[PDB]
This record gives C-alpha cells, structure tokens and sequence, in this order.
C-alpha cells in the first residue's frame, strides 16, 4: 500500500519535475495515516515527518523511473537510521558479575525474558548464571521464575513473597559475588508508571544492585500508551536498553519505533516465541522494513532496480580500469593500430631532422618486429597487460616458452613498453605541443656517431 | 477553527481509537454540530458523548450466570492480558451473592499457571480442578464441567493458555476444547470472555477479528485501566464485531473488578 499510494501522490500532484515541498503533502499526510495505523506515537510521527521535509527538499527523484518507489527506499533508510545499528550485545565485559535489571509493566515477559537470557548467555557465552525474582506480588511468579531456571539448566535463588524486594536482591548480589557467578539476572515486578510505591521500589533496587544493564521490556502490541511509558520508565531509570517482546504477532509494532525515538535506547533484543530457547537479535532493516501486506509488484521493481545497479557499476568500472593511465591494454591497441597502418617506409619520409643525424638504412622492418610483439603480448593474462608492474621473471619464462623465443626478447618488449609508458605519461602530464618540442636528438659530442 | 479539528484529532488519536473511527466520529459529530449550531463547547462535549454513547450503547449488556448449572465462562485472549487474575476476581465476584463457584485450569502450558490459579483459588476459598503442566486442556476442562455436574457447581470458570491470534495450531486447539465441551452441553460454553490489554493498539482488532471468526465470543474484559491508556481500541471492535463489555479491572487486587458501565467509561476516558 506504500508504494502504490506514494507513487500515485507523486504522480498526480506534479508531472515530471524536480520534486518540491508543495508535492510532498497529500504524500506526508498518508505516511502519516500509515504510521497512525502502525500504532506510532503520534510525536514520533510528526518528528519523522520532519525529517522526511527535511529530505523531501534536496530530492534527486527526477533522474529515476520510480518516484514512489526511491521515496520509500529513503524513509527505509531514515527509518533504519532511527532504529539503531546491528549487533548490540549487553556488557558482558564488566568486573563480574554482571547484573542485568529488568524493567516494565505487567504481563510485559520479563520472568520469560529473563529465562531466554538466561539460556542464551549460558550456552552460547559460557557463562555462570544466577537467577532471583523480586516479585512478591504476583502469585506463583517466583516458582515460574524458578520453573524456567530449572529448565535452561540456570541457578536459582530461592526467594519468597514474605521478603522485600531489597533485601532479596542484596542477598542475590551477595550470593553472586560470594559464589563468583558471571551474569547476575533480576527479575522484577511488573508495575505502572502512575504507581509511585512501584517506582520508588524499582529506584532503590536500581541504587541498590547498581545494574550495569538496565532493559525496558514493552509488548509489541502496545498502542499510544507505549509513549508515556517509554518516558516515564526512561526518567525514573537510565536505561541501558530496551527488549522488545511478542514478536511474533501479526501487530505492526510501531511502539519499538515509539520507544527508540524518545528514550533514545536501543533495542538489544526481540523475544520470538513464548519458550525459553526462542531469542532473535535486534534488526533495523528487517523491523523498519516491514508493516504491510502486498504481492507481485515490488518483485519486477527490485529487479529493474539490480539490472540498472549491476549495469551502472559494469560501466563504470570498465572506465575506472581504463582511466587509471597508460598499460598494455592501450599499448596493444597502438601496437595492432601499428602492424596495420605500419608507415615505415612512409615514416621515414614523414621525419626529416632525425633522419639527417641518424642513418638512413638503421628503420627496422615493421612486419617482423610488431608480429614478434603481438604475438609475444598474446602469451600475457588479462592481469599482466593491466596491471604491468607484476611480472617477474617465471612469468617471463612462461611468455617466452609460449611464444617459443628467448626471454631476453621479453625483456627487450618489457623495455620497449617502459619506454612507451614513459612517453605517453609526459604526453599526459605535459601540453602535446611543450612535449612535441621537448623532444631531443642525444648526440654524446659534435663528431658524428661518437 | 482548524485548531479545534487539530486538537480533538489528536485527542482521539492518541487514545488508540484508531483513523478509521476517528473518521466517522469526527464526520458524525460535523454533522451533529452544523445541524444543532453549536456556539459552545459543552455542548460538543455533550454531543460527542451521545455519539459515542449510542456507540457503547450495543455493548452494554451485562452477563447474567444464572440458570444453568453450571454456568461455564470460557476465558480466552492474547498473552499477558490478565486473564487469570480476572478469574481471581470474578470467583469472589460470583461469591458473593451466593453462586458457588469452581475454577478449572486450562492452561498447561505456561510454568506456574496451575499453581496461580491455585492460589486464586486458594484466595477465594473455592475448589480448583488442574492435573499437571503439558496436560490436554480440553480433557481438563472437560472432567471439570462433569464434576461441576455432579457436584452441582453453579459457576465454573474455564481458563486457557495465552495465544496469539496469528497462529493456526493454537486456534485450532481452542476450537477441540469447545468440540469437547459441546459434548456435555450443547450450549456450552455459554459466555466467551474475550481479555484485552488496555495498553494494546490496533492490533487488538485482529484478535477480536480471529477468536471471533473461532471461538465466537459472546463478551469482552478490558482490564489494566488503572494506567493511562484508554483502551479507545475498544470502539473500534465494538462497532465492527459488536461484541458486549463484561466488566474492567481497575488493578491488580481481587476487589479490583467493577462491572462495566458507559458513563463511567466516558468519565475515565477525557480525564
Ligand atoms: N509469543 C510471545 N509470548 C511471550 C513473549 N514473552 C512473554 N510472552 C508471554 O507472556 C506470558 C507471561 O508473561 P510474564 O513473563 O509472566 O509477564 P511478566 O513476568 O510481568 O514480565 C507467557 O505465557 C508468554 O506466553 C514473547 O517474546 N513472545
Ligand atoms: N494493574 C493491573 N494489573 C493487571 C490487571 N490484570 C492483570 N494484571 C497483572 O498481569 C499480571 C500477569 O497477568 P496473567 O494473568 O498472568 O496473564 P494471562 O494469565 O496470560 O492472562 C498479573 O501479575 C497481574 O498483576 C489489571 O486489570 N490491572
Ligand atoms: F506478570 Al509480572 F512481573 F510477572 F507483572
Ligand atoms: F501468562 Al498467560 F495465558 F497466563 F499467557
Ligand atoms: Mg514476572
Ligand atoms: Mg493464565
């Protein structure tokens, strides 16, 4: 729906212009429609629209085919930018153990969460783990805790609801650094911002532990409230990130976008399943890439799109090698050019002040020679011609068994071609007519030939 | 006056009501107010309130389980929505004008389900029928309506598992409970409690749209109102799938259940 409403904004509005702000209305007000039905926070909404004007101003869109379709490449990209880089991991570095506290409202999947890190730093990271829930209030939470423990093969510290959630994950910690574990995992109540009994509670578990990983868990499903929570949890404690939960689903999942825009922290994970061995790690592209449904039409688009790409790049880079300055490649062509145009005869005839110092008869036979350096080039790689400064003397033997002559003939054309190479750069360097008249007749005294 | 259409927009925008009820709304109340000339904004207030009234006015029915013995409510929903301590509650609820009550555990899936429940039950003062994590729930809840038979239950509360509405398997396993449960009484279950997250967005539609298009559910539970959301969601499943408000929640504390009333909904809903 994206591409077609974008597409169909662009093409009605305005004809084939360089686009401009007047153009992109009708196409904001149905991004913002989309981002509405994408359950986004209504400022979030607004403050990516800017950016869109932003981009929207400079737009190069009038070179391409698709308007639609490259105005959707950049809001994916801006989209992508917002969400955050890829491989964020939780600092496992820190002087163990590493304490990792669990924040959110109810029903939000943090006990689960807690069992999926669990696992996942056990098996993968080769970790010691230990495990407490300081939630005395929800009935048989801690026996789930202790349940999910029990069943990732993760340490658990026996808690009960007739304790205080301080003193329970004081003795945790203790336990932790008595017993030298490596991650230390706090699970904790799920509670409400409007709650201030709550909040004070989890600030001095926070000051308490002194995590040095703080996660947000949020349900993915969650509507514009997604936006007071967001920054209520993010005021009441620094957030070393934000775990996104129930996945899954078929919900859109704007509340991530909601989250990572107003705390401003990243989301290290996105919970896949409901059991304990199911964990994905946190994909910009693949989160901002979709909320839609559609077929058939974006197919044919990606691929005129990577026909355009592989042909511009073909393109280009043939003029890249051949722009690089003078090689084999050319030298061949000027050669074969030679062999056939070859003027001997008529050059002799063309030149008149070298042919008064130098003898007449020394003009060698343009038949033999330039056969000889054909065919002698026609024993070289692609890579060689190129690229001359590789060839070493194996490669010399090879030419010279190829072409069946001696290798001081190679040699002798390597020589020819430096010298070549030499020449045409100060043609390049230099003004054609400075180098035409800097060229010189080396004569070693006034006697002739001496 | 565009500040107004601005304004009131956003207002019903960040309540999750969602673009396509705020469309008609705002269209309705256009109408309303170029006809009745409205100078006052009281009066919008007031009009705005009958719309939305007459939007909640399907809805209201409130659930009656007397008559049959017993009287089984199957409570169904997504993960987290609180099911289990809306059957905490409703226990007491259903206690208290002398309906006695025996809750059964549905779900098996889920660590410590059984045991919550237990606890609920344990709370109330009420037997609880469970048998161990990884049981067939439908045969679960189905020895539970036999003994609620013979013991001459008059109000059993079904619970089931936390599932979402985009797996198949799932639904089709809450489709074999109520096949099994059509075994002993064919109008069995009589009411389906559908529990909504207050928190949950547009999304909420689509989980109405397939436990309905499955299960058919005949109410609706919003709980978890005590935070700032709204729940505006509720209007919009109401006015596609008119599907009646049993009650709403207002904590997590088992006297934290009130009956569902518009007006106070309306109340809770501007302020
Ligand atoms: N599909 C899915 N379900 C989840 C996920 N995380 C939690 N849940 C569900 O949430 C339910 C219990 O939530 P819980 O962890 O007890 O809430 P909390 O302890 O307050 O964070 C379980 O039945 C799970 O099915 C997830 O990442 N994906
Ligand atoms: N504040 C508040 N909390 C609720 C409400 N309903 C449920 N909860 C909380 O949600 C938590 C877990 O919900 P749960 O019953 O396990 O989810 P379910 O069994 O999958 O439906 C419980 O600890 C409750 O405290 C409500 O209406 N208000
Ligand atoms: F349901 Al919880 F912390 F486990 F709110
Ligand atoms: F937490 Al549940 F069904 F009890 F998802
Ligand atoms: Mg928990
Ligand atoms: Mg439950």
């Amino acid at each position: 729906n994206l591409t077609d409403r974008l597409s169909r904004t662009l093409r009605n509005i305005s004809g084939r212009g360089r686009l401009t702000e007047d153009n992109v209305k009708d196409t904001l007000r149905e991004v913002r429609m989309a981002l509405l039905e994408a359950d986004v926070a209504l400022p979030v909404v607004r403050e990516f629209i800017n950016r869109v004007k932003e981009k929207a101003v400079g737009h190069e869109v009038n070179k391409s085919l698709t308007p639609g379709q490259e105005f959707v490449k950049i809001v994916r990209n801006e989209l992508v930018a917002a969400m955050g880089e890829e491989n964020q991991t939780l600092n496992l570095a820190a002087q163990p153990p590493a304490v990792v506290l669990m924040a959110g409202l109810q029903g939000a999947g943090k006990t689960t969460s807690v069992g999926k890190l669990g696992k996942f730093l056990r098996e993968k990271h080769k970790k010691k783990v230990l495990v407490v829930s300081a939630d005395v209030y929800r009935p048989a939470a801690i026996k789930q805790l202790e349940t999910l423990a029990e069943q990732v093969g993760v340490d658990f510290f026996p808690s009960d609801v007739g304790q205080k959630p301080v003193d329970i994950v004081n003795a945790a910690l203790k336990e932790a650094k008595l017993k030298f574990y490596d991650v230390l995992l706090v699970d904790t109540a799920g509670r409400l911002h409007v709650d201030e009994a709550m909040m004070d509670e989890i600030k001095q578990v926070h000051a308490s532990i002194n995590p040095v990983e703080t996660l947000f868990v949020v349900d993915a499903m969650t509507g514009q409230d997604a936006a007071n929570t967001a920054k209520a949890f993010n005021e009441a404690l620094p957030l070393t990130g934000v775990v996104l939960t129930k996945v899954d689903g078929d919900a859109r999942g704007g509340a991530a976008l909601s989250i990572r825009h107003i705390t401003g922290k990243p989301i290290k994970f996105l919970g896949v399943g409901e059991k304990t061995e199911a964990l994905e790690p946190f994909h910009p592209d693949r989160i901002a890439s979709r909320i839609l449904g559609m077929g058939d039409v974006l197919s044919l688009i990606e691929d005129i799109e990577s026909k355009v790409d592989r042909a511009q790049a073909e393109k280009l880079a043939s003029k890249l090698k051949k722009g690089d300055g003078f090689d084999l490649n050319d030298f061949l062509e000027q050669l074969r050019q030679m062999k056939n145009m070859g003027g001997x005869x008529x050059x002799x005839x063309x030149x008149x002040x070298x042919x008064x110092x130098x003898x007449x008869x020394x003009x060698x036979x343009d038949d033999k020679v330039l056969v000889r350096m054909e065919a002698i080039i026609n024993s070289m790689t692609m890579k060689e011609r190129a690229k001359p400064e590789i060839i070493k003397g194996s490669r010399k033997r090879r030419i010279a068994a190829g072409c069946g002559m001696q290798v001081q003939d190679v040699n002798r054309l390597l020589k020819q071609f430096d010298d070549m190479q030499r020449m045409m750069k100060k043609m390049k360097k230099g003004g054609x007519x400075x180098x035409x008249x800097x060229x010189x007749x080396x004569x070693x005294x006034x006697x002739x030939x001496x | 006056d565009d500040d107004l259409f601005e304004e009131l927009e956003e207002q019903l925008l960040i309540a999750d009501v969602g673009v396509e009820t705020t469309r008609k709304i705002i269209t309705n109340l256009t109408e309303g107010a170029s006809r009745k000339q409205l100078r006052d904004a009281e009066a919008l207030y007031g009009l705005l309130k009958e719309e939305m009234g007459e939007i909640l006015a399907k809805v209201d029915e409130p659930l009656n389980v007397e008559g049959k013995a017993p009287f089984v409510i199957l409570m169904v929903g997504v993960n987290g929505v609180g099911k289990t301590t809306t059957i905490g509650k409703l226990a007491r609820q259903f206690e208290q004008q002398g309906k006695s009550v025996m809750l059964a555990a549905g779900d098996t899936f889920r660590a410590a389900a059984v045991e919550q429940l237990q606890v609920w039950g344990q709370r109330n003062n009420i037997p609880v029928i469970a048998q161990h994590t990884g049981a067939d729930s439908a045969s679960v809840i189905f020895d539970a309506i036999q003994a609620a038979k013979a013991r001459n239950i008059d109000v059993l509360i079904a619970d089931t598992a936390g599932r979402l509405q985009n797996k198949s398997h799932l639904m089709e396993e809450l489709k074999k409970i109520v096949r099994v449960m059509k075994k002993l009484d064919v109008e069995a279950p009589h009411e389906v409690m559908l529990t909504i997250d207050a928190s949950t967005g547009q999304n909420a539609v689509s989980q109405a749209k397939l436990f309905h298009e499955a299960v058919g559910l005949t109410g609706i539970t919003l709980t978890k109102l005590d935070g700032t959301a709204k729940g505006g969601v509720i209007f919009s499943v109401a006015d596609q799938f008119g599907i009646p408000i049993r009650y709403i929640g207002v904590g997590e504390r088992i006297e934290d259940l009130r009956p569902f009333k518009a007006d106070d909904f309306i109340e809770a809903l501007f302020a």
